[PDB]
């Protein structure tokens, strides 16, 4: 519904970005650092922005 | 300003680096610290040399840990005779 | 080379233009250290307030911005009636 | 000998001029054109074709090229309108506060001294218009001082970049460094570089 | 070069 | 069913002063109110010394509201001219110090 | 409906509307109303206008304008972005437009969150960003191929 | 000119401060009654507030009638003010500070450069008293004059959450505030407060003396606390809701602690760093006047 | 009616902001010296003409 043509460079970035498969599950998604060990850390004031 | 090891035969990466600040009124310092809370691996002494505020900034948390340790030890050895 | 033209001629032109009827403001007291222009506003209790000098920035009149580099052509590529040898 | 005409009303004309200056932007230019025209009629200056910016040989000297490029960077071509205006405007009333056309100069090269001299000349040939744009000049000269005389600079700016004048007439410096704006031309504050206080 | 009493603009920033 | 009925029977009756079941428009339909300094809309105060009730605070519909808007003088999103001036010498440029 | 007052022929309607409009609790109006001049130019800027409109859309429009005006970000602030994309120590000048040209502050927080999400969803975004930098280096003219 | 009563301008019904709550225009004291607290192990000791700087910022040459009340109120409690130190118009208050100035402060909160017809204004002596301090809001940005933005909040908490015993003591546990809450309670509270005519309360704070002033501090303590509450939600490290048997308790944590947070949230108004400096300065001046 | 070129009167003519008309309404206005603060001073015979 909401699709609207972008500025031409934006169409170029959209085409270069590839198919928008969006396999990601985004329910209550956040942005967290993981340890290299692989556990997802709680947000830390003093490190994370 | 980067800091060298007191041993001069250790040509190795510096633990941290000091950052002298503009200050000079106490209030500028209150601001610089309040702003400093937003940074990452940074620490200050309760008082500064030349009466100019400076903050250490650490390359890594471990270097920070070793610095805080050596200084806790200095404060203890001082308090012990105070 | 050009100093006699400025002092001994251009200065008199300043002195006369200094008296032309429409040069009504006082512009400078000769003292950079203290001088400020006198500042008047048209103003009414009914709320109007029009400053006579105001700083609206660059304008179409083309007089708001000064290119100081005008000094260079004056000190170099410009002749004068007093230099040189005669000129009425 | 009685000229049969009404007396020139000094009071009414100064009032109407104040009104025009508050409301009619063209007035500045109007008055300026008169002065410009008068300057032109006096024949005081004409632009000759032959620039005399350099000593013979120094222009073609290979080690002079930085300085010569710099002076070429500042030496605008003579134009009768621009010059006549530059002279005429020294006396004409100013209604919109004047602004220096800004100069980006880091004052690294010795040749950068050209710009300083460019102001000094402007201070001499046109003292009034200088008094108008002087703080906006001070912003440039401060770069020059911090870069050429850093310690003296630190002391001066420690006193303050600006000052007011109390009822005694004594200057009162801010103690603060701040960039000047011509917004200040119409206020109590003065650029401190021209305090002429030792 | 030529004298110009006004801003000598070139660049145009987009919003 | 008629939960959206602003008005009903905009017509005269001979025998009676108003037709039975005619619906007048609500007072909230017409209180143009005010723009609060915070920019939330408010109904007119019901009494002196009272602030106006916000229009979103309540479920009534209000068909006059005070929309602030920019005039021809304010403009946004227009492109803006500037005079770029490059460093005189690429080697004199100060990459380093904070 | 407040405009029907003393104009509709349906008398009960006019009587009712007149009674409501004569209540202290309500007052119809038609803008303009509020007006705000610039502190320096002295020209009018934002102005209120009591439109005939739903309160919801009026709330939304007011929110938009409030966002744009309370930001205190004029177009002059764009120079700060242009400095980031210019060679170090280029200077920009002018024209000091002031309050007459309001614009929203750059949404650093939303944009950074969106960037994280995008890199996660479109790793090829790396290639776009790189591509931008690549072109810039080409514009910098800092190194060229030669037959020798 | 509105004359100032034996009490403040606040005594006039025209200046009454109220927040909307449960369908009525509640007085601030009856909102603060809803407030309840949870002490934690952390403690708050109030240090002496540094005296405000002597120096009054110059008002610049400003032709227009600057809207100082909207500027201040939006700077403190505004939902979307930003860069509040950039325009620098608070300095305009200094124009009022002089004896026999031609400027007047409108009840509208606009600073007219000259008296104008059909615009009511505060008594110029009182306004001079108010400007003589509050023009110092003008230097919130300038580095030599910045207020502390950490320690001052202790006083905020003390004047908000603090019990009479904790208040006399000068120390309190870092309390976590909570109240039975409607949807968006904090935003709507902040917007009720933004429409407050705070210039009235500040003028009375700076001009009233002796018994009238002390009676003012007692009469308006809850209004003060309300502003402090909005500011404290602005600085609160987090603001959660708690389900509680078909009820929701809004909870802000923690009172008296400035997290210096700048990233926004839907729960409350957010301070850009400039707003943090401005709020700190405002608190310095206001608490300074409030304890004398 | 009186053959005056009233153009650009009451109007700023900024290079970049364009023309900006201001009000011409100055009923009962007076010419008055102002303090640099921008506020007006009572007409002094000592300075003002």
């Amino acid at each position: 519904i909401t699709d609207v043509d972008s500025t031409d460079y934006g169409k170029l970035t959209l085409r270069f970005l590839g198919t928008l498969t969006r396999s990601l599950k985004m329910q209550n998604a956040q942005i967290r650092r993981i340890r290299p060990d692989g556990t997802v850390l709680r947000y830390d004031d003093q490190i994370d922005i | 300003i980067p800091i060298t090891n007191s041993n001069i035969f250790d040509d190795s990466s510096t633990p941290y680096n000091v950052r002298i600040w503009h200050a000079p009124t106490m209030t500028e310092v209150n601001h610089i610290l309040a702003l400093m809370r937003k940074s990452t691996l940074v620490s200050t002494h309760s008082s500064w040399h030349w009466n100019v505020l400076h903050t250490f900034h650490y390359r890594s948390e471990s270097d920070m840990i070793d610095h805080f340790a050596a200084k806790i030890l200095e404060d203890w050895r001082q308090k012990e005779k105070l | 080379n050009i100093a006699v033209a400025h002092t001994d001629h251009l200065s008199v032109v300043y002195a006369t233009m200094s008296n032309f009827m429409l040069n009504f403001t006082n512009n400078f007291s000769g003292n950079h250290a203290t001088f400020k222009p006198d500042q008047y506003v048209i103003t009414s209790p009914e709320g109007s307030y029009k400053p006579i000098i105001e700083r609206q920035g660059e304008t179409v009149d083309g007089l708001t911005i000064i290119d100081t580099s005008i000094v260079w052509p004056i000190l170099c590529q410009c002749t004068y009636p007093l230099v040189r040898i005669m000129e009425e | 000998a009685l000229r049969p005409e009404l007396a020139f009303d000094h009071d009414h004309i100064i009032r109407c001029l104040m009104l025009a200056a508050a409301n009619y932007p063209r007035l500045e230019g109007i008055i300026v054109q008169i002065n410009t025209g008068y300057v032109a009629s006096a024949n005081v200056i004409r632009p000759v074709s032959e620039k005399r910016y350099f000593p013979e040989n120094l222009e073609q000297n290979q080690s002079a090229a930085r300085l010569v490029s710099a002076v070429k960077a500042r030496a605008s071509e003579a134009d009768i309108s621009s010059i006549h205006l530059a002279i005429a405007r020294e006396v004409s009333p100013m209604f919109n506060v004047h602004e220096l056309k800004k100069i980006a100069e880091s004052f690294e090269d010795p040749s950068s001294i050209v710009v300083v001299l460019e102001f000094i000349l402007f201070a001499l040939f046109f003292p009034t218009e200088f008094n108008r744009i002087k703080g906006d000049i001070q912003n440039v000269l401060l770069l020059f001082f911090s870069r050429w005389y850093p310690v003296e600079y630190g002391i001066f700016v420690q006193r303050g970049a600006t000052y007011t004048i109390n009822a005694a007439g004594e200057f009162e410096f801010s103690g603060r460094n701040e960039k000047w704006d011509q917004a200040l031309y119409l206020s109590e504050h003065f650029p401190a570089l021209f305090s002429d206080v030792p | 070069k030529v004298i110009f009493n006004g801003l000598d603009v070139n660049t145009e920033v987009q919003p | 069913i008629s939960v959206a009925r602003s008005m009903r029977a905009i017509v005269n009756h001979n025998e009676v002063d108003r037709p039975r079941g005619a619906v007048a428009p609500s007072s909230y339909e017409m209180d143009t109110g005010t723009l609060s300094r915070n920019g939330d809309l408010l109904y007119s105060p019901v009494a002196n010394g009272q602030v106006g009730i916000p229009k979103l605070e309540v479920d009534h519909i209000s068909f006059s509201n005070v929309v602030s808007m920019m005039t021809a003088n304010i403009r946004t999103g227009d492109d803006m001219a500037v005079e770029r001036v490059n460093p005189d010498d690429v080697r004199a440029i100060n990459i380093r110090n904070a | 409906p407040a405009l029907l007052r003393d104009f509709t022929q349906v008398n009960w309607l006019n009587r009712d509307i007149t009674n409501m409009l004569q209540q202290a609790g309500t007052k119809y109006g038609l803008g303009l109303t509020e007006t705000r001049l610039d502190y320096v130019r002295l020209v009018k800027t934002i102005v209120g206008h009591a439109l005939n409109i739903d309160h919801f859309a009026a709330s939304v429009l007011n929110i938009n304008l409030r966002a744009l005006m309370e930001a205190n970000v004029t177009a002059d602030d764009r120079i700060k972005a242009l400095q980031a994309h210019s060679m170090i120590s280029t200077q920009f000048h002018g024209p000091n437009q002031g309050a007459l040209r309001p614009e929203l502050a750059f949404d650093h927080d939303h944009i950074i969150r969106c960037l994280m999400l995008a890199a996660a969803n479109y790793p090829r975004l790396e290639g776009i960003i790189v591509q931008i930098n690549t072109g810039y280096v080409a514009s910098a003219n800092v190194i060229r191929p030669v037959s020798e | 000119m509105l004359q100032q009563p034996t009490g403040g301008y606040t005594t006039l019904e025209q200046f009454a401060f109220t927040i909307r709550n449960d369908g009525t225009n509640a007085t601030p004291t009856q909102f603060l009654q809803l407030l309840s607290y949870e002490a934690t192990e952390n403690e708050l000791v109030k240090k002496t507030i540094p005296t405000p700087e002597t120096h009054l910022p110059s008002a610049r040459n400003v032709p227009g009638n600057v809207y100082i009340e909207d500027a201040i109120t939006q700077a403190l409690f505004g939902i979307s003010a930003q860069n509040v130190n950039a325009h620098g118009y608070f300095s305009r208050l200094s124009a009022l500070a002089l004896p026999n100035t031609s400027a007047r402060l409108g009840l509208d909160g606009v600073i007219y450069n000259s008296e104008t017809i059909n615009i009511p204004f505060y008594d110029p002596a009182a306004v001079a008293n108010f400007a003589a301090t509050y023009a110092k809001l003008g230097n919130a940005s300038t580095p030599r004059y910045r207020a502390d933005m950490i320690d001052i909040y202790a006083h905020v908490g003390l004047e908000l959450a603090g019990t009479d015993a904790e208040r006399a003591a000068g120390v309190m546990p870092v309390k976590r505030a909570k109240f039975d809450s409607w949807e968006g309670s904090l935003i709507s509270l902040s917007r009720d407060v933004v429409n407050w005519k705070i210039l009235a309360f500040l003028i009375d704070l700076c001009s009233l003396e002796g018994e009238a002033l002390r009676a003012f501090k007692t009469r308006n303590r809850d209004v003060f606390r309300m502003m402090l509450f909005i500011m404290s939600t602005a600085v609160a490290a987090n603001v959660v809701n708690r389900k509680v048997t078909k009820r929701v308790d809004r909870v802000l944590e923690y009172i008296g602690v400035n997290s210096m947070r700048t990233a926004g949230r839907t729960a409350t108004i957010t301070y850009d760093l400039s707003r943090h400096e401005f709020a700190a300065k405002f608190l310095q001046l206001t608490f300074t006047r409030w304890n004398a």
